[PDB]
Formats: structure tokens, C-alpha cells, sequence
């Protein structure tokens, strides 16, 4: 290891950046819904 | 039949919504690294 304190704060930076890709993910499922819900209109 | 042109658009934007799945299991994946040596 190296201190038990740096280290750990290198942790906190990698969970923000799957926020990040996480967020993109919540706003295409959503996009989905109006791709599905106007091919499935008649 | 008819109204399936429609649908066979929806199947290439399934596409890009599924990939997002594989990029997001592997950031978690990343996180799991440090741990060892944490």
C-alpha cells in the first residue's frame, strides 16, 4: 500500500466517473420510451 | 404484415442501450481493483 489515506482517496475519484456513465445510461433508457412508445402507437 | 418498419429501427437503438450495459458493469469492475490493493 502507501499511507491507508492516499490510497483511499483514489477510490472516491473512480466512483464519481461511474456516476458519470451511469447517469447517461438513465437518460437513454428514458429516450427508449419514446422511440417504443411512438412505434408502438398505430 | 404492416408497421414493422418501425420496429426494425427500435432494434438499432436496443443496440446502443445494451453496449451501455458492458461499459458500465466494467467502470464498477475498476473500483474492484483497488481494492486489492487497498
Amino acid at each position: 500500500g502507501l499511507s491507508k489515506e492516499e490510497l483511499i482517496q483514489n477510490m472516491d475519484r473512480v466512483d464519481r466517473e461511474i456516476t458519470m456513465v451511469e447517469q447517461q445510461i438513465s437518460k437513454l433508457k428514458k429516450k427508449q420510451q419514446q422511440l417504443e412508445e411512438e412505434a408502438a402507437k398505430p | 404484415k404492416k408497421e414493422m418498419e418501425e420496429r426494425m429501427s427500435l432494434e438499432e437503438t436496443k443496440e446502443q442501450i445494451l453496449k451501455l450495459e458492458e461499459k458500465l458493469l466494467a467502470l464498477q469492475e475498476e473500483k474492484h481493483q483497488l481494492f486489492l490493493q487497498l
